[PDB]
C-alpha cells in the first residue's frame, strides 16, 4: 500500500533476503520429504564395535534380503544420523517463519517505535544465534556415517557404513543459506551503524 | 446478495459440500497410490521357525496382486472415492437448484424434497456396504495354472483409511441430511 | 473487507494459529500419503512370545521374499500400531477445520453478542477435550513397534519387531501443536474472562 | 464480458458437462501416464501357440530376469494391445478441445447465426460419430491379454497370458463418459430442433 | 492493452497453434524426463555383429544383474538411439517459443509498440466520440463534447501526421512474417526427413563386452509409439500454422499496404475530400479493416477538410 | 504499472531472456532432484586402477547386490562426476537471480525509485493534458483546464528543480549495464571452459573395496548429453544477452546522456525558448526518446516558460 515510506532501503532488501531464503527453506524441506535417506552396507569386519576396515576381483557376500537392508536404513537414520542433519530444512524453516512474524509485526498490529526498536534488536540478536548455532553444527551433515545400533539379532550384524546422499547439497543449501544470513547481519550491521549515526 | 434468502442451512450444506469435495480428491489421491493389494498365497510349502518358500517371482506377485484386487476386493471398497466424487458433483449441483430455477413454494419443496431423498439413498447404500472395506481378504482365484497356488490371503494397505474416511463422510452427509430436513418441517410446518 | 475492526487481536491471533495448525496438518497428512510405512523383520528366535534379543558374522536368512516382508509390514502396521501414531494428522485436520468452522461463525451465520458467548464456551470446551485427549496420547508412540499378529501360516513367524520411521516426526509435530493449542486455548481463555468481567 | 445473459439454460448444461467431461480426460490422462502397464507370464506349456493348461502347492520357476519380464511386458503392450485401450485419455483429451473449440468458435471469430448454425451440427455429428465409435470399440478395454509375439530367442517362450491393471476402472470411466456424452446428446438434440425450429 | 483489434484472424490461429504447441511440448518434454526408458536384451547368437534371432519352454538365462541392464540401456539409449527420437520435445519448445517471439515481436518492440497503443487510442478514442455519429448520419452540440470533438480532431491530424513519415511498423511485420515463413520452411523440411528415425525396436552395437559380455543388443522404446503419435499431430499444427502464415504473406503481396484507399467510405458518405493514407498508417488501417471496417468507416470522417468545415460553421 | 515507458526495446529483450533462462534453471533443478543418478558398473578386469577394456557368448557376474549397486552410484556420484554436471541448474538459477535482481535494481532502490516515479506521474499526466494538444495546435482555455495547466507547470519547474541536481538515476544505470556485461562475460568464460566436463562416460575410483570387493567402476551419467544441450542452448542465451548488454552500453557511451537536446522539437514548433535539461532529465528524456519522441515532443511545451507566459495570459483574460 502506502506503507513504501515506512520500509527503507535496507527494510526491501531484508524482505527481499527473506523470500529468497524461504525459497530455500521450502526446496530444502520438499528434498527432506521425498529424497532424503542412507545406503547402509554391513561392515563384514568389525573390531569392537568398529569397521576394521580390512586373480580377479569378486563382490563381498553379505547374505541380507533387500527388506533387513531396508531395516538397517530405517534404524540407522533414526539412531545415528545427528538430529540437524535431519531436521536442518525444517528448523530453517520456523526460522524463516519466525523471521518474516518479526520483520511484519508493526504492520498488522511512541507504540509503533517501540515495536520498531524491538524487532530492530531482536533480529540482530536472532540473525547472531542463527549464525552461531548454523555454523557450529554444519559440520554433522557428512556424506558417509558410521552407525552401530546393535540390530545382530534380527539382522545379522552389529556394525555398518551408511552414506547419506543428500547430505551434502544440504552442505551446498546450509552454507548459501548461512551466507544469505550473513548478508542480513551485513544490513542490520549498517542499520544498527545507522542507529549510532 | 442472496444471502439474505439463504439461511443457515443453505450455507452449512454449501460448507459441508466443499468438505465432500475435499474427502473425495483425498481419497482419489490415496487410489492413486500404485501399491494397493498385498497377497500372499495359503497352505504354501522353543522352536526355531524358517520363513515358507513361497517360490514366486515379483511379477508372479504382481499377477496375484491384481487378480484379487480383480475377483476378492469389493466395488465399493475399490471406488467409493470415485462414488464420493460423483456423489459430491451431485450435491453441489442440485443444492442451489432452487437458486438456479405457488410456483415458488413448488420448486423449492422440490429441491429440499429432491436433496432429502438423495441424502436418504446416500445413507442407506453407505450403511449396508460400507462393511465390505475390511483388511483381511481371502481370495480364490483360478491362476493355479501358472503360479502353482489356487487360494491366497491378500491385505489391502489403505483399507482402514478406507473406512475411517466413510465414517466422516457418514457423519458429513448425517450434518446435511439432519439440517435438510429441518428446512423440510419448516417449509412444510405452515403454508 | 473492513472486519478489521470488527476483529480484534484475539480473533487474529487465533486465526492465525488456525493457519499454522492447518498447515502441520497438511504436512502431516502428505507425509502420510506418501512415504509412511513400518519395516517389519521377524524375531528368529523367540522365548514365549518375547524377543529374546541375542567365524565372521553373516546375514541372517529369513527366507523371505520381498513380497511376505510387504505383507508382515503392512498387518503389523494395523493390528499392533496405536492408532493415535496413524490418524494424528487426521485428527488435528478435523480438529483445524473444526476450529475454522467455530471461528468464521458470526461471519456467515444483542443476539450477536449472545452467539459470541455461546461460540465461546463451545471453542474453549473442544480446547479442553482437545489439550486432554493430545496430552495423553502423545507418550503412546514409540520408534521400535512389537508386533504378535500370528500370521505363521502365510510366512512362517509369529512376533515381529518392526521400525516405524516417521513415527518421530508425529510426535515431535503433535508436540508442536499441543503448544499451538495451549496458546490457542489459553488466548480463547482470557477472551471467555474478558466477556464475565 | 457481453455474452453471460444470451445463453440459456441448455448451454450452461451443456458447459457444466462439457468441464465435468474434460476433467474425466485430464484424470484418465494423468493415470495413463502414472500407472499404465501390463503383466505378462509366460506359459509353461506351449503347443503351437496355445496354453495347454492340461502335498502342498509349490510356485513356478520361469527363470527370466526382471528385465526380461520388462522386454515381454513393453513388447506386449506395443505390439499386443489395441490402440484405444492404450490411448483412451488422448483420444478424449482430443475430443474435449475439439468439442470445447467448437463450442466457442463464434466467440473467437446472418453470419454470426451461419456459423453458431455450423457449430451445432459439428457438435451433434461429433456426438454421433463419438458414440458410435466408442461403443463400437469399448469392449477391447478388458484384462486377460493373451499376448503372442514369439521373442522366443531372447525370453524363450512365446505366448504370455497378462492382464491390464487400470483397465476396467477404464472402462466404467469410458461407461461415465458415454452416459455424460448422452445427456449432452440429449441437450444437443434439443438444440438441433430450437435451431431447426 | 486493448491490442486484440490489431491482431487479425491469422495472428489469432497462429498464437493457439503455438499455444497447443506449447502444450504437446511439455507433456512430450515431462514425458521423456520421467518415463522414456529403453529395455536392452542382449542377443545370445551374433552372426558377424547381427542377432540370428533364431515339452515345456525355460527362459534364457543372461546371468546379468538389474545395474548390468540398467547401465547397457543407458548406454544403447544414448549411443545409438537417433537424437530426434530424444529431443523432439526440446525442439518443439525452442520451435514454438522462437514463433511466439516473433508474433509478439512488433507487440514488444517500443519503436512499433508505441505507435501501435498510439494508434489503438485514438481509435477507440474516435469510436465513442458523437462527431462520428453525427457525421456518418448525415444541429445541437454541448460545450464539452465540442471541445473533445475538436480536440480529437487535432489529435487526429497531428497523429496522421506522426505516423504517415515513417515505415517501420510496416517494415518489421514484413520481416516477421518473411523469418516465420522461413523458419516454417525449414521445420517443415528438416522434421519431415528426420521423423522416421523414430523406431520402437533399435539394435544397437555398442562394444561394452568387457562390462556385460554381450557386443550386440536388442532394445524397445516403448514411448516411440508416443513419440511417433506426437510428432505426426506436431507435424500436422505446423502445417496449419505453415498455411496460415503464407495466407499472411500472400495478404501482403496481395496490395501494398503502404496505401490505402478512402475511394468506398467517401464514396458512400457525403464528404468527398477524404484523403487516401499511406505507410504505417495505412498498414494498420488494413489490419483494422482484417478485423472490422466499421472502425475504419467510423475514423474516416476526421481525416478530411471538409468535416472540419462543416464541424466549425455547426460550432458556430 | 506504468513503468514499460523507462525501458526500451533491450530491458524488455533481456527481461524475457532472463525469464527463459530461469526456466530452464527449474527445469533443470528439478531434473537433479527427480531422475538424476548414476549407474556404476564394475570393472572385472583392471590393470593398474584402470579398466583393461577387454561358443556364444555369455554374461559377466559381479556378486553385487542391489544394495552394493546403490551404494556405487551413491559414491561415484559425488566423489568422480564432476560438480558442474550436479549443479549446473543451481547455477543458472542463482545467475538469473542476479540477472533479475541487477534489472529491477533501480526500482526499488528508494532514492532512484522516488525520481522514477516522480518522473513517470508528470510525464504521463503532462501527456495527458490538453494543453499541449492546444499548444502544439498553435484562446481555447476552460477555468478548470487553465487551472490544472497552472498546477502541472508549477510541478514540472519543481521537478526539474528537484531532479536537475542529482544524477543519481543515470550512474545506478551505468552501474546496472556494467555488471551485467561484466557478469555475462564472467557466465561465457566458466561456461564455456566447464561444459566439456559434462560427459556421458566417467571412469570412477572411489576405493571402496572393503565394502563392494572392486577398486573401479565404469559409469553412465544419463542426463549429460542433455544436460550438455541446455548448458550450450543456455550459453546461446548469454551471448544475446551480453551482445544486448554490450548494445546498451554502446548506447550509454555514443552520446552524453546526460546533456539532452530540444533543438529538433523545439525548432519544428513555434517555441524557440525551450532550455537544454541534464543529468538525469536528459537521462530519462533520453530513455523516453528510446520509447518514442511524442512523450518529450508533449513535455516540452510545459518544460517552456514561454508557453507559461502564453497560458498565464490566458488565464488573466480569464480571470479578467
Ligand atoms: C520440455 C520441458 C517442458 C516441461 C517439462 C517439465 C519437466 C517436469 C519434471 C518432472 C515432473 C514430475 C516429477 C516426478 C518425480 C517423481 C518420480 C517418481 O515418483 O517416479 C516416476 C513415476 C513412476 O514411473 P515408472 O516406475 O516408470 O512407472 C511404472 C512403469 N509402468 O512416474 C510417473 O508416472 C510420475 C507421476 C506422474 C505425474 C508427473 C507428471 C506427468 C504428466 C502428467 C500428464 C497429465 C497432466 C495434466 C496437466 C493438468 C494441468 C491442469
Ligand atoms: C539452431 C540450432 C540447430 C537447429 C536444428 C538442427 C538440429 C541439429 C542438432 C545437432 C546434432 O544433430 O548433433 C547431435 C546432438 C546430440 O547428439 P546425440 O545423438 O545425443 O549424441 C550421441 C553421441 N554421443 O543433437 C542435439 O544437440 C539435438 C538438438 C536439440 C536440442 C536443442 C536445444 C533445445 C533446448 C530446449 C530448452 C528446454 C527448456 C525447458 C524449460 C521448460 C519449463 C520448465
Amino acid at each position: 500500500p502506502a506503507y513504501r515510506i515506512l520500509k527503507p532501503w535496507w527494510d526491501v532488501f531484508t524482505d527481499y533476503i527473506s523470500i529468497v531464503m524461504l525459497m530455500i527453506a521450502v526446496f530444502g524441506g520438499t528434498l527432506q520429504v521425498t529424497q532424503d535417506k542412507m545406503i547402509c552396507l554391513p561392515c563384514k569386519w568389525v573390531t569392537k564395535d568398529s569397521c576394521n576396515d580390512s586373480t580377479g576381483p569378486t563382490g563381498i557376500k553379505y547374505d541380507l534380503d533387500r527388506h533387513q537392508y531396508n531395516y538397517v536404513d530405517a534404524v540407522c537414520y533414526e539412531n545415528r544420523l545427528h538430529w540437524f542433519a535431519k531436521y536442518f530444512p525444517y528448523l530453517v524453516l520456523l526460522h524463516t517463519l519466525i523471521f518474516l512474524a518479526c520483520s511484519n509485526f508493526w504492520f498488522k498490529f511512541d507504540i509503533v517505535y517501540r515495536l520498531y526498536m524491538r524487532q530492530t534488536i531482536i533480529k540482530v540478536i536472532k540473525f547472531a544465534l542463527i549464525i552461531c548455532y548454523t555454523v557450529y553444527y554444519v559440520h554433522n551433515i557428512k556424506f558417509d556415517v558410521d552407525c552401530t545400533v546393535d540390530i545382530e539379532s534380527l539382522t545379522g550384524y552389529r556394525t555398518y557404513r551408511c552414506a547419506h546422499p543428500l547430505a551434502t547439497l544440504f552442505k551446498i543449501l546450509a552454507s548459501f543459506y548461512i551466507s544469505l544470513v550473513i548478508f542480513y547481519g551485513l544490513i542490520c550491521m549498517y542499520t544498527l551503524w545507522w542507529m549510532l549515526r | 446478495a442472496f444471502r439474505v434468502l439463504k439461511p443457515w442451512w443453505d450455507v452449512f450444506t454449501d460448507y459441508l459440500s466443499v468438505a465432500m469435495l475435499m474427502i473425495g480428491v483425498f481419497g482419489c489421491t490415496l487410489q492413486v497410490m500404485q501399491d494397493k493389494i498385498i497377497c500372499l498365497p495359503k497352505r504354501v510349502q522353543t522352536v526355531e521357525m524358517k520363513g515358507l518358500k513361497t517360490d514366486l517371482d515379483l511379477q508372479q506377485y504382481s499377477f496375484i496382486n491384481q487378480m484379487c484386487y480383480e475377483r476378492a476386493l469389493h466395488w465399493y471398497a475399490k471406488y467409493f472415492p470415485y462414488l464420493v466424487l460423483i456423489h459430491t458433483l451431485v450435491f453441489m449441483l442440485c443444492s442451489n437448484f432452487w437458486f438456479k430455477f405457488d410456483i415458488l413454494y413448488a420448486m423449492y419443496v422440490r429441491q429440499t424434497v429432491l436433496k432429502v431423498i438423495k441424502f436418504l439413498i446416500i445413507i442407506a447404500y453407505n450403511s449396508a456396504l460400507v462393511s465390505k472395506v475390511q483388511f483381511t481378504v481371502d481370495c480364490n482365484v483360478d491362476i493355479q495354472d501358472m503360479t502353482g497356488y489356487k487360494n491366497f490371503s491378500c491385505n489391502h494397505t489403505m483399507a482402514h483409511l478406507f473406512s475411517k474416511l466413510s465414517f466422516c463422510y457418514l457423519c458429513f452427509v448425517s450434518i446435511y441430511g439432519l439440517t435438510c430436513l429441518y428446512t423440510l418441517y419448516w417449509l412444510f410446518y405452515r403454508s
